[PDB]
């Protein structure tokens, strides 16, 4: 819901993934 | 090639 | 998924498997968008040249897995199959046209730090970011190559490619309801998706609201990780308002 795409243990704890930083930098 | 899962799930 | 790496715990926690009951085996990738709603690709439940029609009773959904085969205890959780809602104009007669699918759990799943949904993109989120050159992230169950199987869950980075490339790397007929990712002959880099990750979201992670989005479905392909060929998507936001109506009248 309102929570949606927020990841318990990614966002939620502002930790990144390995390669979501890969996806960043093409959205150019 | 998969683990059984619990029968309560097939019933 | 081919060329992919091994998942991170919790890096996909929308991810669902569709699972036969009987024989037991991975059928579909998935995904959650709610405690009662998965999203998943029409052909994963209904494609008539292969004699698949799969009802309700026939399904199981596995929410919050990395391994493949294991049964996660403590971990995963089991939902059973209330109603199926299949787009009507579904193509399955020649090129996968609106390949999409709704399942209502019987019951709502309890979220976890294993457990939870994806969004689904506005209008605005899907011009921003559906864009050649943008990466997308895919995640499936499914083989390895094209002709094996994976011990947990995979992940795959890929671009979306240019319109006119898609449409001129294959003899079947496009539409506005698919999109296109992979890498190019030249790029160096691969990946796909491939048999089992059927179904399975590819999302993108929003730049402006750093939330994950899913903005495709995994539709079709020609092989797996070809140089040349890429792979297909239902392309989510042009079928958001089916989506919306079904939930709006059976939620
Ligand atoms: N290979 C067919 C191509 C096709 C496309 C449209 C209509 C008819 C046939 C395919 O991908 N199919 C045939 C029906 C389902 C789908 C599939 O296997 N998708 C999963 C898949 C398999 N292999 C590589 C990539 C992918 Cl996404
Ligand atoms: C698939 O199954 C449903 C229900 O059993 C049936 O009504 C339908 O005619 C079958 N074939 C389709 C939808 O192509
Ligand atoms: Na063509
Ligand atoms: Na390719």
């Amino acid at each position: 819901e309102a929570d949606c795409g927020l990841r318990p243990l990614f966002e939620k704890k502002s930790l990144e993934d390995k390669t979501e930083r890969e996806l960043l930098e093409s959205y150019i | 090639d998969f683990e059984e899962i619990p029968e309560e799930y097939l019933q | 998924i081919v060329e992919g790496s091994d998942a991170e715990i919790g890096m996909s926690p929308w991810q669902v498997m569709l699972f036969r009951k009987s024989p037991q085996e991975l059928l579909c990738g998935a995904s959650l968008i709610s405690d009662r709603w998965v999203l998943t690709a029409a052909h994963c439940l209904l494609y008539p040249p292969w004699d698949k029609n799969f009802t309700e009773n026939d399904l199981l959904v596995r929410i919050g897995k990395h391994s493949r085969t294991r049964y996660e205890r403590n971990i995963e959780k089991i939902s059973m199959l209330e109603k199926i809602y299949i787009h009507p104009r579904y193509n399955w007669r020649e090129n996968l046209d609106r390949d999409i699918a709704l399942m209502k759990l019987k019951k709502p799943v309890a979220f976890s730090d294993y457990i939870h949904p994806v969004c689904l993109p506005d209008r605005e989120t899907a011009a921003s970011l559906l864009q050649a050159g943008y990466k997308g992230r895919v995640t499936g169950w499914g083989n390895l190559k094209e002709t094996g199987q994976p011990s947990v869950l995979q992940v795959v980075n890929l671009p979306i490619v240019e319109r006119p490339v898609c449409k001129d790397s294959t003899r079947i007929r496009i539409t506005d309801n698919m999109f296109c990712a992979g890498y190019k002959p030249d790029e160096g880099k691969r990946g796909d998706a491939c048999e089992g990750d059927s179904g399975g979201p590819f999302v993108m992670k929003s730049p402006f609201n750093n939330r994950w989005y899913q903005m495709g479905i995994v539709s079709w392909g020609e092989g797996c990780d070809r140089d040349g060929k890429y792979g297909f998507y239902t392309h989510v936001f042009r079928l958001k308002k089916w989506i919306q109506k079904v939930i709006d009248q059976f939620g």
